[PDB]
């Protein structure tokens, strides 16, 4: 009972670190799209 | 003096694409160095000449 209890808590810690991965790759995506501005030049 | 005047010719806008920057260096190349450098100086001699 207590063992698979820390398993719940513990792959909950894996939860938080996956959420951090989300954060990092999303910000990298916003960085490249910032470097990818649509230009309004027509000439 | 109008016999001795070179007009304002428009040059081929040969676009280069520096990553996401599209711009023709040939056009302003000609515009600056001839259509504005050679042109203005030459018409300045004609102005002092007349």
């Amino acid at each position: 009972a207590i063992l698979l209890a820390e398993i719940n808590y513990q792959m909950y810690l894996d939860r938080q670190i996956q959420e951090r991965i989300l954060l990092t790759n999303s910000i990298m995506l916003l960085q490249n799209l910032k470097a990818a501005q649509p230009t309004a030049d027509f000439s | 003096t109008s016999l001795y005047y070179m007009k304002h010719q428009d040059f081929d806008c040969g676009r280069v694409k520096i990553l996401f920057f599209s711009f023709c260096l040939g056009r302003m190349m000609g515009d600056l160095f001839y259509n504005y450098v050679f042109r203005y100086v030459y018409n300045f001699f004609l102005a002092i000449f007349g």
